[PDB]
């Protein structure tokens, strides 16, 4: 990673948060503690690349939060309309 | 972000709300009926969490 002066306006507590919400949408959690299941792992490791991801390709962490809540947005309505009513 | 749909007001004040203003929020949940919904869902899933 190239060192990009925007990254210490940008906490552990805010990224780390982002990577919840991505969690939260790819996975509609009915509590708190799926959070911490078997496949948590796995889904905080989609949102940990996701988020490193776009971490790195932004150059600002509210550009990086924006383009991040970009594609959890889809995400989010992408599984519920599916699931929904495509279906 | 990207916002081709210039509708995405609703995710970003809510992220505005929980991880700015409420600061922290590592334990939230609300799937009302379970959380295991995703399943055609899970298979792009797949394809996005196997590689980095």
């Amino acid at each position: 990673g190239v060192r990009k002066g925007w990254h210490e306006h940008v906490t552990q507590d805010l990224r780390s948060h982002l990577v919840h919400k991505l969690v939260q949408a790819i996975f509609p959690t009915p509590d708190p503690a799926a959070l911490k299941d078997r496949r948590m792992e796995n889904l905080v490791a989609y949102a940990k690349k996701v988020e490193g991801d776009m971490y790195e390709s932004a150059n600002s962490r509210d550009e990086y939060y924006h383009l991040l809540a970009e594609k959890i947005y889809k995400i989010q309505k992408e599984l519920e309309e599916k699931r929904r009513s495509r279906l | 972000g990207s916002m081709s749909h210039y509708g995405n007001q609703t995710l970003q004040d809510l992220l505005t709300s929980d991880s700015l203003s409420h600061s922290d929020g590592g334990g939230s949940g609300g799937g009302s009926g379970g959380g295991s919904l995703e399943c055609d869902m899970e298979s792009i899933i797949r394809s996005e969490l196997m590689d980095a």
